[PDB]
RNA sequence: UUGACCUCAAAUCAGGUAGGAGUACCCGCUGAACUUAAGCAUAUCAAUAAGCGGAGGAAAAGAAACCAACCGGGAUUGCCUUAGUAACGGCGAGUGAAGCGGCAAAAGCUCAAAUUUGAAAUCUGGUACCUUCGGUGCCCGAGUUGUAAUUUGGAGAGGG
RNA sequence: GUUCUUUGUAAAGUGCCUUCGAAGAGUCGAGUUGUUUGGGAAUGCAGCUCUAAGUGGGUGGUAAAUUCCAUCUAAAGCUAA
RNA sequence: UUGACAUUGUGAAGAGACAUGUUUC
RNA sequence: GAAGACAUGUCAGGUGGGGAGUUU
């Protein structure tokens, strides 16, 4: 069908045809509410794939997220420490907009469950998201086995801990040897590595 | 209609030791998106209609050139809605047309002919410039002067 | 060498419940002994080669058959998972020894286990609470005890050198033949 | 001081070597003394140094002049020698 | 084949190789008549990037050396530098 | 002139959900200094103290764009071991895990990507009944900008 | 175990021939900066810039070019011990 | 405080360079 | 109405006891 028209179409930004719609789709939310609802997905190919179903219980909302390094909330920068931690300017933010995004849209959408999100636009002071949602509380996701999984409590807030899939990019959640410090938390990790094990009899 | 129509060919089965073929093979315009692009590169749908409000243009952008490249007739109809009354929906934002009676054949015929005239002949001419050149009237009765 | 300049009391823990976990751990298998009463409580696992040539020479057992495996046993994958025989799709079968061996212990594990029929009147289980009990792993014999003595005076010292060296000039080699 | 290696993994350099004044005690007592009494070409036990977990045969002692089949993956120069006076063949294994 | 010792270029034990099935995944990269139409068809709406379009420039102007150090200075990784330039000779032959 | 489609509003509309407390454990953000190097800024303290956001009896992770270079290993997690080693560090104070091996326990899988097109076959909600954690008949609505069945690479699909 | 139905004339599996095999994009990746790790000519994470192809892409613990080789298939998701 | 990178669109002449419509001031 | 591809996130150069750490 139109799936992958739609997926390599998009895929070429740089196109004349992709510059003019995306030009006047960055001033359209511009003249928008920072956060807003999108009646319907503007990339049906990405938002398919992501697990959205076009069915009662899906939701897609529009957030505008600013964009650039991280002022460190102290007053005229005085970290009050050693020289090093005295930086300010050239703090980088570690978690990506998109995870603050889908975060925001969360917090005004706390009845629904982040389920995924994907980039729709970008601009010089402000970022673009659509965020893809799921509201537990309607029968048909309760009463559907391909998505019921989500409403048990364990899935409460999914964006804010990190358990989404631009989440668990942030936290270095991958298999290998590059991501040993991160494997399987690096929170937990450390504290497992630093612990000092003493049996009954001493080994 | 499906209603009585299925409640016949139950009948007609059970008790009428039918194989299911009792009811006529039905003539009715594919109207999916997915289904209608599937159909196309198959060279099976016989005529193309496309609605020029879709709000995401990116869904319908192709629709046109592919249709060209495979040589079907393609027809751009103003409004999403006006496909949707017809074809029993509220939006469809596109129609084709895939067996058709003998008796529609004469019109059906003719109305491609038309329909390649007025657009497929103009495919290879309006790739080649750019619209969008208009002014407002103030600007424009300004600069007039 | 210590590393005790951190606040490792807070994190000072001691296994006071071996003891106990060992219990817990009994009781566990027990009760689901209890729930798997017709089972043996684990799934037959197959005969694999380790890695690492330090541990090579010794046979382990590995997470399941191969699907290939399972095919030439008789039966198939999902069968296979419903019958108590682990199936790992990953591993690939590229040794016609260590894949026959797997297809005997599979015909053997076949054999020697009875499927109560799905309608009921099972007879009496009288479970085995280990199934590499009844399969323990053999480790294939290397050589026979003792052989006729044979000789051609090729030096295996001489050998090995020779091919130690003929692996570093190679590359240098097949440079100067052009 | 010296060239560094990253990610130097132990299971390269796994090498134990056995010393032919040990090499004897790998038979079983059982057979030892009965192989010893025993000693020709035709039935001469076979010494899977590999199966013991000895990588490469070294001579330190004196072996009897009792012919053994010594599998291993590597022997030094003097090894062979003193194994092929005693009788013995050096086999390779890996 | 292995040649039965611990050293050499062929060093190992000598085993029967069966062979094994080949691994589908390893066809993901291969291409598939659906997926080249759509992206020929792509390729023929979109055109040529404002990028694409300066590289083949420098091609057609100043030779494929300095097109492939512009490619490498913008993709970054050399490797896909080559497959860009060559795919930019395509289109350029394509036009006669 | 009338009826539709799209967006956006009002509802003390009918049916719902969210705040907060607790917070030993977990998942993230943010985040110092004392001290140490007998001074001290790299560095150590520490990816810790404090602050912030998010749930449960466990949480996370989880079925490899992994480890290995082997006669191959085969979800994830934990213990012993690797190992106080590579390596890092005004190579100083000091920091420092992973592959193999033994054990604890074992489970698989499913979404997009196919035209069902000789049949949107899907589902929320309202109503009457009933054997009421729901089912049946009927009626609106969601849905073709894709709701049903099949397939998830281990494979898998159209035909004979 | 017992009792009320025959569930369905519906679903699933295996054998051979044949044509296919779609598999995730502001993503992978690169430059710079900040932080971090034992990660070392840059282990992981993040701001800005550029921005990719499908017998392709990732990894193969020393940077770079050339040519092979070994294993998986990221940018989607659930799951007790 | 200054330089560079995206926000930066659409228009003539002079300066040129290519191709058979593109790039620079 | 004025103005307009100019003003207006990331690096780099300059100034910076206005502010922080340390030495004497």
């Amino acid at each position: 069908g139109a799936y992958k028209y739609l997926e390599e179409l998009q895929r070429k930004k740089q196109s004349d045809v992709l510059r003019f719609l995306q030009r006047v789709r960055v001033w359209e939310y511009r003249q928008k509410n920072v956060i807003h609802r999108a009646a319907r997905p503007t990339r049906p190919d990405k938002a398919r794939r992501l697990g959205y179903k076009a069915k009662q219980g899906f939701v897609i909302y529009r957030v505008r997220v600013r964009r650039g390094n991280r002022k460190r909330p102290v007053p005229k920068g005085a970290t009050y420490g050693k020289p090093t931690n005295q930086g300010v300017n050239e703090l980088k933010y570690q978690r990506s907009l998109r995870a603050t995004a889908e975060e925001r849209v969360g917090r005004r959408a706390a009845n629904l469950r982040v389920l995924n999100s994907y980039w729709v636009n970008q601009d010089s002071t402000y970022k673009y998201f659509e965020v893809i949602l799921v509201d537990p509380q309607h029968k048909a996701i309760r009463r559907d086995a391909r998505y019921n999984w989500i409403c048990d409590p364990v899935h409460k807030h999914r964006e804010a801990r990190g358990l989404t899939a631009t989440g668990k990019k942030s936290r270095g959640i991958n298999k290998g040897h590059k991501f040993n410090n991160t494997k399987a938390g690096r929170r937990k990790t450390w504290k497992r590595q630093n612990t000092l094990s003493l049996w009954r009899y001493r080994k | 209609e499906k209603k009585e129509r299925l409640t016949k060919e139950a009948a007609a089965v059970a008790e009428g030791k039918s194989k299911q073929d009792a009811s006529p093979k039905p003539y009715a315009v594919k109207y999916g998106l997915n289904h209608v692009v599937a159909l196309i590169e198959n060279k099976k749908a016989k005529l193309v209609l496309i609605a020029n409000d879709v709000d995401p243009i990116e869904l319908v952008v192709f629709l046109p050139a592919l249709c060209k490249k495979m040589g079907v007739p393609y027809a751009i109809v103003k409004g999403k809605a006006r496909l949707g009354t017809l074809v029993n929906q509220k939006t469809s934002a596109v129609a084709a047309l895939t067996e058709v009676r003998a008796e529609d054949e004469a019109a059906l015929a003719k109305l491609v002919s038309t329909i390649d005239a007025n657009f497929a002949d103009k495919y290879d001419e309006v790739k080649k410039h750019w619209g969008g050149g208009i002014l407002g009237n103030k600007a424009q009765a300004k600069m007039d002067k | 060498k210590n590393h005790f300049r951190k606040h490792w009391q807070e994190r000072v823990k001691v296994h006071f419940d071996q003891a106990g976990k060992k219990v817990s751990r009994r009781n566990a298998r027990a009760t689901r002994a209890a729930k798997i009463a017709p089972r043996p409580l684990d799934l037959l696992r197959p005969v694999v080669r380790a890695p690492t040539v330090k541990y090579n020479r010794k046979v382990r057992a590995g997470r399941g058959f191969t699907l290939a495996e399972v095919k030439a046993a008789g039966l198939t994958a999902a069968y296979a998972r419903t019958i108590g025989i682990a199936v790992d799709h990953r591993r690939q079968n590229r040794n016609q020894e260590i894949f026959d061996a797997n297809v005997q212990r599979l015909k053997e594990y076949q054999s020697k286990i009875i499927v109560f029929p799905r309608n009921g009147k099972a007879p009496e289980a009288e479970q085995v609470l280990s199934a590499a009990a009844t399969f323990p792993i053999a480790q294939p014999a290397t050589d026979v005890e003792a052989r006729a003595v044979q000789d051609n005076g090729e030096s295996a010292f001489r050998t090995l050198r020779l091919a130690r060296s003929e692996k570093k000039f190679r590359g240098i080699r097949e440079k100067r033949a052009r | 001081v010296g060239m560094r290696y990253f990610h130097k993994q132990q299971a390269h350099f796994w090498k134990p070597v056995l010393n032919l004044d040990k090499l004897w005690t790998l038979i079983p007592e059982d057979k030892r003394d009965q192989y010893l009494k025993s000693a020709s070409k035709e039935t001469a036990p076979v010494i899977d140094t590999l199966a013991a977990g000895y990588g490469k045969i070294l001579g330190k002692g004196r072996i009897p002049n009792v012919p053994v089949i010594v599998k291993a993956r590597f022997v030094s120069k003097l090894a062979e020698e003193k194994i092929r006076a005693a009788g013995g063949v050096v086999e390779l294994i890996a | 084949v292995k040649t039965g010792i611990a050293i050499g270029l062929n060093k190992g034990k000598k085993v029967t190789s069966m062979t094994p099935a080949p691994k589908i995944s390893y066809k993901k990269g291969a291409a598939s008549n659906r997926t080249k139409f759509v992206r020929s068809l792509v390729r023929e709406i979109a055109g040529l990037s404002p990028y694409e379009r300066r590289l083949i420039d420098l091609i057609r102007n100043s030779g494929e050396k300095r097109a492939r150090k512009v490619a490498k200075k913008r993709l970054g990784s050399f490797t896909r530098a080559k497959a860009k330039v060559e795919e930019m000779n395509n289109i350029i032959a394509a036009s006669r």
